[PDB]
């Protein structure tokens, strides 16, 4: 019986002694003071926190997200920053997004770097102009069968500094919506009722955030507008609900309250004298219109330009009253469209099929030097792949091909 | 003096007689687009245009400011392109004698010219492309400099010409080019040569170094390894002796000097010898009525490293000073792999051939076996004289481990530095391709 | 001196903990990708084992073994808990020390540390020490030799796996299966010491 | 039925030994007899299930500084109880298992599941996860032991199947099946077969 | 968080775990010891020529048919002590309870011998029918232990079993073969002048002999160990002094 | 005409043909009979004449004297032992009950004590040839299976593996065990790694180790090294381990085994190992041709000599293996065969000149160590080579790291 008491006492004493030793070691070794991080060398805008964790936690408090688009996964790879001080090394998990030359330059992923010690940060191009806004929906109408044109107002007539082809951050609250409530008109309703898309619904129990592209150029003062496509589920597994944010945006109307922030972008046009070729399809109309308007109205350039658009049907296209007017007011622009689904009621006499084949067979096959042109791209991933292959076979290197892929 | 002991002097038949003679009439020349590493051209001419000597034909997108100019006055007749519209050659048909001219100086002023003026003259005349950079063997950027410029005044390639015979006719031009190089360099100029005498520059930063032994004793890569090791932060420039004569002529007369002296030799050449030609000359017209009947391969350069000169590529390369010709070995032999090969060359001693000292072979383009994996019987160590691990480096190249290859010393190498390793491989690997792929990855990753 | 040299040699070669007793296989198989990573891991294992075995020897001889505290009372059922507690506390303390005072030693060997508490080699070494009833000096030598042998084995496996960059392994064998086969082949060659009566 | 979905996933989809690398030492050691393989499988299953259950019960109160100490205290207590029971009721099998009864504490599966799942889940789910991982471990142990015992002694669970020449039969046992390299090779070929029939588990080329 | 909470949690958990562990460990000691003892008793009954099925029958037969005893090797006389709980294996390691053998005497390579050894007397009513001698020696891979049953004339073997060895199953493990063990019955340990005479014969023993047994085929390095075991344990340093007393009718 | 026939039947094995799945075998036969007839695509427009075919055929020819002497010696040993044991009607009955014997007598040979070299060689052939045929066929099956499944081309190297495996086994080995051994060696050690040039272990010794540890009773002991029914006799290394140089006696004839006997090859053992002279003659040719590494051979010799002399100086009272000199180590067992033909496998050895010396030294040291201080095994060459295969890449690593240091110092 005594052995039981001895065992209990010795077990407890041994465990307690080990715990106390480890606690004393921790108290003596690990530091407990606060640490500081600096930005661009300024004595202002510094951040002081307790050591440990990722740098994203510290930067989120001040609102400097640097376009961080996710808390995990990291498929985008947008979360890179140049760290100036001799901090921790670049971990093996960052080389997929950061090249060796960039690592030699000090580029690091904010989501992985540990901030247990003081460090110095530099942010390119002085992005400190990023701000959040309270906005009012001006109009949220539809121009086609599956896309909607969102317009936003900036109070007091102010104008957000940006460059053509950029995107913005957009947030939504918890909500539930059903597709039967949308304002699809009769001409577009003919396709919705075929699949009975009104049957679908979606919800989320917490607020969400996403990034979307803008559809106006700098001298379109005072407003921000976007083009959004519906996100219906695939037909093979229709039990799943549609997309959340697109459905949310499709619900609002004139005068509704909304909030945006974070104007970012890397799809900016280059400043050379070479020809510009714009190839687009479907929902990508926004940045294409932005660039086309910018180069022709604000900069008033004399560079050769052309826009090739891939549609579905004669009722799927929009902004022709703008593109035809541009083609007439400026002789340096030309517009062409091809569609894959010409119904008998269209009696279409123009180009048909996928836009890449039309472009190759009508313009590029006889082009004097296609490698000298600059190609700006946006559209469905598979059509992007087709276009990129066609351009590869023409000897166009990557430096002259630019793309801003929706959804990565 | 440095003496190389590991190497191989290939005993191929058809050795040229080191006497210069007039060459055939040339009516076409061309610039080969694929022989410049990392070049993406922007064309400044189109078919039917008339051009002057030293007039620009195209620029480089990835190397701004570098101009590729015409070696003759004439008319552009062809702009050949291949898969993915890669430029193969730009062919000019000789006619007239128009030319673009530049500034000229006295011989005693050359050693003290301004570096910027020298670079401007070279770039504008298009002679700037005679230089190449180790690592990566690319044309130097016009805004950069180097501490070491290596002049190659020796040639150990099989069937190669004798640099002494050529230089002794152009002593003043050679010395003037050396003076210009001395002014151009930020460190030293290394004149690499054999044990015999050459014209000398009196500047103190121009130095002569003698190399002895078999091939590759005459390679700029070997010279760099022994006198100025190169890495990502130490870059050297290379240029051969005839280009030095061209530079001297340029700065002495204000005119681009496009004459060449090449070796025309091989087992199927009736009268192997040295012939006066022009840069980019048509090899089909050069070797006309010079060869024995039968199917043959014409090579621009050496059999160890050179370009198969067929179709749109049938023109003398920019960095090549010889033309080689030999038969096509398409024969099938009954148990040919098991014969006692008295007439078979090899660096091993598995054949009767090595017992006959001084024997020369009518070598062909046959591959003496099929492709196989690497079984390292130790042939590479016999032919590689540099301080590296040949088997490990070659296996890194085969596996595609660029990071390991760089550590083992890939940055110091050119395609011509692995020609002997390709030669003696029992598995029939071709290591120049693998090295170039590795270096392309290294440049891509930054 | 001959006694301890014999013990060290037996610990390293005749009774290699990696390729004769086959302990620590999870990390021995997973971390063998690079020679120097394996080298750092092996150094950490050496330190932890060579500090763990003697301390557990002292604790067992002073507390746990029969009639150590009182006569007629033994506490040898606490062996497992005491061993693992000592190992875990020691591993964490050394992990903290390396990160705090020697960042360059942390980068070398401390980074591997969280998992080496769960490593059958350490616990098996302590158990074998208890079974064989070593002295304190014998325990020190045995722990050091066992760590050295484990390091040697893992570094050899890493060298082989780096040599295998030129191999062409079937897709279904790439990684785990081929590494298992390689380890089996290594165990095949290590049996040269099997009959040695050292 | 989510329960049967969860228990059976670690058998072939997330096998602890074949996809994860955990619990390899005991697999190499105790697979020369099917009886010892079976007993070790049951012991590991029981210990993992109960450790997960308790760790998840107290997961919200574990002080972060000494969480390893707490977890190993629980696991070691369970393993000590198991050792006492085995020595009291299965003396011969406990003798055969030698030091590997103690090494259940450092069997990587137990700690891996305790840290990865139990600390973040509820008691019943954690118990089910432990049972499923034990089943996945037992699959490999039993299949390897079947071949090793059969081809090394002509027996299964000690019952004679292939008569031996020494006993007057016709079969000569393979002596290498009684040594670790045989287990290494068998596990390698098992992984080969599994990743042939489930190619989604093939590792990418470096 | 608070060190107070840390200490409270760890102390409570330790109390619960320790109570369970200590209770379990102390509650099963008797059964564990019974298992350990019965394992040995089964082997002794087996070599004694007695059939027993089950733990209950093993205990019943061992208690009434066997009488453990202690013997002093130097003088061959019985000794006082609790033979039923003696541990010769550990007693051979203690300095005061054993002797270090000499390189010439250590023919079996055991390196030590205990002062007193345990022997088991087999009963037939009140009469003693056999004596079982535990012997051991070095093989090629491990130390091999066996029981040999000897009649009351001190010369004739009734049976032999190796109950612990670690040789290769095919070559050296054949010491456990029943067919090879059967050869020992009826053999004489000593010649007519009372010198050890057991011989392990390579290639097979002569037919009808009473001193030789077949060696292990292809396993001479284990046959040598088996021979050395008896060379030592039938000599003056082993059971020779006791076996002379047994031969003189001292049972 | 074979040349016309081969290209006549080619269309059957081209894609879409009748026999498109046997293209590997077709091309193997075609390039065995004739040369590929290909030209150079790129890089060096001229190539060396050597190829894997010639490398392997030279290594294969190098072992012919050893193989022939091995057959002759096996036959002579067997006949001598048989006549030592049996005579008259008993010998006649023993002959009638063994096909190896009555086939020899049917083909015109004799099993009497006055048998000539022809009879001895024939009796040795009836043991060697079945083993070699079984090994070759069984291994070729696996090679072809892997090539067809992975669409590779059958290469050379098994041509050497098979004969080397067949020459390192007792003359009495069972054929099913030979098949299992070659299966293990070819598949587990070479094929799963990608085939020739892509493994790290020695394929031939891997199978021998498999047999050694799986079926020790048939590849060890007194009953296997002489193919005489009912004969039991030890060999030199065992006899030395028992009783020193004085224990070397051939019980089949009563004579004393001398250094000249062991050097020439008049002793029992594995089929092809016995003749040090015959192995030396073959090894000289492939060393001269530059196919085998004299650095490896010298390292092996250095290690053996050093460790044997150290043991001789230390001495021992109870272990007779301590006093065997280096020149006796040279001629006993499989040391010479291993050193000349198995330690020189280019794929399994170190790839650096400095590493090869250490590789050979390790092999020799381990061989002598296992011979002397390991009582379980009388010989240790196979185990030593398999053990050094594991550490060759570490020597390469050390050497290349020193080279990298030199390079970073701007002197390389
Ligand atoms: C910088 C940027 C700018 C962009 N700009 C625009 C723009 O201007 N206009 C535009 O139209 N698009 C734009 N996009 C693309 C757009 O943001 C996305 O393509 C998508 O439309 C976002 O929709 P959501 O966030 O409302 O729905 P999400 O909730 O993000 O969509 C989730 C989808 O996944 C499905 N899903 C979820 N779980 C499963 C499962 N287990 N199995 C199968 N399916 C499942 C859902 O049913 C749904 O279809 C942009 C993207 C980026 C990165
Ligand atoms: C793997 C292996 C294990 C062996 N194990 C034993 C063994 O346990 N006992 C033994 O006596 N011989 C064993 N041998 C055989 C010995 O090495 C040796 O050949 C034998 O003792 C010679 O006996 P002989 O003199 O009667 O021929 C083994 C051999 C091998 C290859
Ligand atoms: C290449 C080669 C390697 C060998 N390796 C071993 C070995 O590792 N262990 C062994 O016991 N025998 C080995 N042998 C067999 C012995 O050399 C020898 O043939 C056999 O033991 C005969 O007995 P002996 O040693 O008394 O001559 C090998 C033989 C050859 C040809
Ligand atoms: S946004 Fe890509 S890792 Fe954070
Ligand atoms: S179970 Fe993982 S190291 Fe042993
Ligand atoms: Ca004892």
């Amino acid at each position: 019986m005594s052995t039981i008491i001895f065992g209990v006492v010795m077990f407890t004493l041994i465990i307690l002694a080990l715990v106390l030793v480890i606690l004393f070691a921790k108290s003596k070794l690990v530091p407990t003071g606060d640490i500081t991080i600096s930005i661009n060398g300024d004595p202002e805008k510094a951040i002081v926190t307790q050591p440990g964790g990722k740098l994203l936690t510290a930067l989120a408090g001040a609102g400097v997200f640097v376009s961080s688009a996710c808390g995990g996964g990291g498929s985008c790879g947008q979360c890179r920053v140049k760290i100036k001080s001799g901090g921790g090394d670049i971990l093996p998990t960052e080389l997929d997004h950061i090249s060796k030359g960039e690592a030699r330059e000090g580029e690091r992923l904010a989501c992985q770097v540990a901030v247990k010690a003081d460090m110095d940060l530099e942010l390119p191009e002085e992005i400190f102009g990023v701000k959040k806004w309270e906005c009012t929906v001006i109009s949220n109408d539809n121009k086609a069968t599956f896309i909607k044109e969102l317009k936003l107002a900036i109070p007091d007539g102010e104008s957000v500094p940006f460059r053509a082809g950029g995107y913005i951050q957009i947030e939504a609250p918890a909500h539930h919506v059903k597709y039967a409530d949308f304002d699809v008109p009769e001409k577009y309703r003919g396709d919705w009722d075929k699949f009975n898309l009104f049957r679908y619904e979606s919800k989320v129990d917490e607020p969400i955030i996403r990034a979307y592209s803008m559809a106006n150029y700098p001298e379109e003062f005072g407003i921000i507008m976007l083009n959004v496509r519906i996100a219906t589920p695939p037909p093979n597994n229709p039990n799943v609900p549609p997309g959340q944010m697109s459905s949310y945006i499709w619900s609002l109307k004139a005068g509704d309250k909304c909030t945006i922030s974070g104007p970012f972008g890397e799809f900016f046009a280059k400043d050379t004298d070479a020809e510009m070729v714009f190839i687009g399809g479907g929902a990508g109309m926004a940045p294409m219109r932005s660039h086309i308007f910018d180069q022709l109205k604000r900069l008033k350039s004399k560079r050769k330009m052309s826009y090739w658009y891939g549609a579905r049907s004669k009722r799927e296209m929009f902004y022709v009253e703008d593109f035809d007017g541009l083609a007439a007011e400026n002789d340096n622009f030309v517009w062409h469209c091809a569609l894959s689904d010409p119904q008998p009621e269209d009696n279409w006499t123009g180009y048909t099929g996928f836009i890449h084949n039309v472009l190759y067979e009508n313009y590029l096959k006889d082009h004097e030097a296609p490698e000298d042109c600059e190609y700006y791209m946006c559209g469905p991933p598979m059509m992007n792949a087709a276009v990129i292959n066609m351009l590869k076979n023409l000897g166009v290197e990557e430096e002259n091909i630019l793309l801003d892929d929706f959804g990565g | 003096m440095i003496t190389i002991k590991k190497g191989l002097d290939l005993p191929i038949a058809g050795t040229p007689s080191q006497v210069i003679s007039d060459g055939k009439a040339i009516k076409k020349v061309a610039l080969l687009g694929e022989e410049y590493v990392g070049m993406r051209p922007t064309m400044h001419v189109r078919v039917g245009d008339e051009v002057k000597k030293a007039q620009i034909l195209f620029e480089d997108k990835k190397n701004p400011g570098v101009k590729f100019t015409s070696p003759v006055s004439g008319k552009v007749v062809e702009i050949n392109r291949g898969a993915k519209r890669v430029l193969q050659s730009v062919v000019i048909e000789v006619a007239g004698d128009d030319q673009v001219t530049f500034d000229k100086f006295e011989a005693n002023q050359l050693a003290s010219l301004n570096r910027d003026a020298i670079k401007t003259q070279l770039v504008e005349s298009g002679l700037w492309t005679a230089f190449r950079t180790r690592p990566f063997s690319k044309v130097p950027a016009i805004d950069s400099t180097s501490e070491a410029i290596f002049v190659t005044a020796m040639d150990t390639n099989p069937l190669a010409a004798e640099p002494t015979v050529v230089i002794n006719e152009q002593s003043e031009a050679f010395v003037a080019g050396l003076d210009v190089l001395s002014a151009l360099t930020t460190g030293k100029v290394y004149v690499c040569k054999k044990g015999t005498s050459l014209p000398r520059s009196q500047q103190p930063n121009v130095e002569e170094h003698v190399f002895d032994g078999p091939h590759p004793a005459g390679l700029a890569g070997t010279h760099m390894h022994f006198l100025y090791p190169v890495s990502a932060d130490h870059v050297a420039w290379s240029i051969n002796y005839q280009d030095v004569i061209a530079v001297g002529q340029l700065f002495l007369t204000g005119e681009l000097y496009t004459q060449r002296v090449v070796s025309l030799a091989g087992p199927v050449v009736n009268k192997p010898r040295l012939v006066r030609t022009v840069m980019g000359a048509s090899l089909e017209q050069l070797v006309d009525s010079e060869i024995m009947p039968g199917e043959v391969r014409i090579i621009s350069g050496s059999v160890l490293s050179g370009t198969k000169a067929t179709g749109p590529h049938a023109y003398l390369g920019r960095y090549h000073l010889q033309v080689s010709v030999l038969r096509e070995g398409r024969d099938k032999e009954l148990f040919g792999w098991a014969m006692p090969g008295k007439n078979k060359f090899s660096v091993t001693r598995s054949f009767l051939g090595h017992l006959f000292k001084g024997q020369v072979y009518n070598m062909t383009t046959t591959t003496n076996g099929s492709d196989r994996s690497m079984v390292p019987i130790g042939n590479y160590e016999k032919v590689m004289p540099l301080d590296m691990e040949p088997t490990l480096l070659l296996r890194d190249l085969c596996a595609g481990d660029s990071d390991s290859a760089v550590r083992l010393g890939a940055l110091e190498l050119d395609e011509e530095d692995l020609a002997l390793c390709t030669f003696v491989c029992p598995g029939k690997y071709e290591y120049g391709q693998l090295l170039r792929e590795c270096l392309d990855k290294i440049e891509k990753e930054g | 001196m001959e006694h301890y040299i014999s013990l060290l040699v037996k610990s390293i070669f005749i009774e290699n903990m990696a390729l004769s007793f086959f302990l620590g296989m999870c990390t021995f198989l997973a971390v063998s990708k690079k020679v120097k990573t394996s080298f750092g891991l092996g150094i950490a294992v050496i330190v932890v084992l060579t500090i763990s075995v003697p301390v557990n020897n002292l604790v067992y001889n002073l507390v746990l073994k029969p009639d150590a505290l009182v006569e007629g009372v033994d506490l040898s059922f606490l062996n497992f808990i005491t061993f693992i507690g000592v190992i875990a506390a020691l591993v964490q303390i050394l992990e903290m020390i390396l990160d705090r005072f020697f960042p360059p030693l942390y980068n070398a060997l401390g980074i591997f540390l969280p998992l080496i508490t769960v490593n059958c080699a350490i616990f098996g070494g302590v158990s074998f020490m208890v079974q064989r009833d070593y002295s304190f000096a014998e325990s020190v030598v045995y722990g050091f030799g066992s760590g050295v042998g484990w390091m040697l084995a893992i570094v050899a496996l890493a060298g082989i796996r780096e040599k295998m960059k030129y191999s062409d392994v079937p897709p279904g064998l790439r990684g785990l299966g081929i590494t298992f086969i390689t380890a089996g082949l290594m165990a095949l060659g290590f049996m040269s010491f099997s009959g040695v009566q050292l | 039925k989510e329960l049967k979905k969860s228990v059976l996933a670690p058998v072939l989809d997330n096998n602890p030994i074949a996809l994860q690398v955990l619990g390899v030492c005991s697999a190499l050691a105790v697979t020369t007899k099917l009886e010892t393989a079976f007993v070790m499988t049951l012991a590991v299953m029981f210990v993992t299930a109960l450790s997960n259950f308790f760790v998840s019960l107290i997961r919200n109160h574990i002080p972060n500084s000494v969480r390893i100490i707490v977890q190993m205290a629980i696991i070691a207590s369970l393993v000590i109880v198991v050792d006492q029971i085995l020595k009291a009721y299965l003396y011969d099998i406990s003798k055969q298992l030698s030091v590997f009864v103690g090494l259940i504490i450092t069997n990587c599966i137990v700690m891996g599941r305790a840290e990865a799942f139990a600390m973040k889940s509820e008691p019943i789910p954690s118990f089910i996860d432990g049972i499923g991982n034990g089943l996945g471990y037992g699959f490999v142990l039993m299949t390897v032991g079947f071949f090793r015992e059969l081809l090394g002694s002509g027996k299964l669970f000690g019952l004679e199947v292939l008569p031996l020449i020494s006993n007057g039969g016709w079969y000569q046992p393979n002596g290498l099946m009684l040594l670790a390299p045989s287990a290494f090779f068998l596990i390698g070929f098992m992984i080969w077969a599994i990743r042939t029939f489930k190619p989604e588990q093939v590792e990418a080329k470096e | 968080d608070s060190i107070k909470k840390t200490l409270f949690v760890v102390i409570a958990l330790s109390l619960v775990c320790s109570i369970i562990v200590s209770a379990a460990a102390v509650g099963l000691r008797d059964k564990q010891k019974e298992n350990a003892a019965l394992d040995k008793q089964s082997k002794i009954l087996q070599v004694a020529g007695i059939e027993a099925k089950g733990s209950k029958q093993i205990v019943e037969l061992f208690n009434k048919s066997i009488e453990p005893r202690l013997v002093d090797f130097n003088t061959g006389d019985f000794v006082e002590g609790d033979a039923a709980n003696y541990d010769q294996r550990k007693a051979a390691k203690e300095a005061s309870e054993s002797i270090k053998l000499t390189a010439e005497q250590d023919k079996a390579k055991i390196q030590r011998r205990a002062n007193v050894g345990v022997v088991y007397l087999v009963k037939d009513g009140d009469k003693t029918s056999k004596v079982i001698l535990p012997v051991h020696g070095n093989g090629l891979w491990s130390m091999m232990y066996a029981f040999v049953a000897v009649e009351t004339d001190g010369n004739t073997v009734s049976g032999l079993t190796y109950y612990e060895q670690g040789e290769t199953p095919g070559l050296g493990g054949e010491v456990e073969n029943p067919a090879w063990r059967a050869q020992w019955v009826g053999k004489k340990l000593f010649d007519e002048n009372h010198k050890p005479a057991i011989k392990i014969v390579k290639g097979g023993a002569p037919q009808g002999s009473e001193h030789g047994v077949d060696g292990l085929s292809g396993a001479t390095l284990t046959s040598n160990g088996v021979q050395n075991t008896f060379d030592f344990w039938l000599g003056d340093m082993g059971f020779g002094p006791f076996l002379t007393k047994v031969r003189d009718g001292g049972l | 005409g074979l040349k016309k026939f081969l290209e006549d039947i080619e269309h059957h094995f081209e894609p879409g043909g009748k026999h498109e799945k046997w293209f590997a075998l077709y091309e193997a036969a075609a390039t065995l009979f004739y040369t590929p007839g290909l030209v150079t695509k790129r890089s060096s427009h001229v190539r060396d004449s050597v190829d894997l075919k010639r490398i392997m055929i030279m290594v294969w020819l190098a072992v012919f004297p050893a193989m022939f002497w091995g057959m002759y010696n096996a036959g002579g040993q067997a006949i001598a032992a048989l006549n030592h044991l049996y005579s008259g009607d008993q010998l006649a009955a023993i002959v009638a009950g063994n096909w190896h014997y009555w086939l020899t007598e049917m083909l015109g040979g004799t099993m009497s004590s006055d048998a000539g070299w022809g009879s001895k060689m024939l009796l040795g052939a009836t043991y060697f040839l079945p083993i070699y045929a079984t090994v070759f066929i069984v291994g070729a099956f696996w090679e072809v299976l892997f090539c067809m499944v992975r669409k590779h081309e059958v290469n050379e190297g098994f041509f050497v593996t098979s004969i080397l495996f067949a020459l390192i086994v007792p003359p009495t080995l069972p054929l099913w065990q030979a098949a299992l051994g070659i299966t293990f060696g070819v598949v587990v050690a070479k094929e799963v790694f990608g085939g020739t040039g892509r493994n790290f272990l020695n394929p031939a010794l891997a199978g021998r180790a498999f047999l050694f540890f799986a079926y020790p009773a048939q590849i060890s002991g007194d009953l296997v090294w002489t193919a005489a029914d009912g004969y039991s006799g030890a060999t030199a290394l065992s006899q030395w381990a028992q009783g020193g140089a004085g224990a070397l006696i051939n019980n089949a004839t009563g004579q004393t085994i001398t250094w000249m006997d062991a050097f020439i090859g008049n002793i029992p053992g594995s089929i092809g190992e016995v003749s040090t002279l015959a192995l030396m003659i073959g090894a000289a040719f492939i060393v001269y041709m530059g196919i085998a590494s004299w650095r490896i051979i010298g390292g092996v010799m250095i290690g053996m000599i050093l460790l044997s002399t150290l043991f001789n100086v230390i001495g021992s009272d109870t272990n007779a293996m301590f006093n065997m000199p280096w020149h006796w180590h040279l001629v006993l067992g499989g040391f010479a065969f291993g050193m000349f033909f198995m330690a020189t496998d280019p794929v399994s050895a170190s790839f650096t000149n400095s590493g090869k010396w250490a590789y050979g030294i390790l092999i020799g040291v381990m061989c002598v160590l296992i011979r002397v201080v390991n009582p379980a095994y009388p010989e240790g060459m196979m185990l030593a080579i398999l053990f050094a295969n594991l550490f060759a890449p570490l020597f390469d690593h050390v050497v290349v790291e020193r080279n990298i240091k030199r390079r970073l110092a701007r002197y390389g």
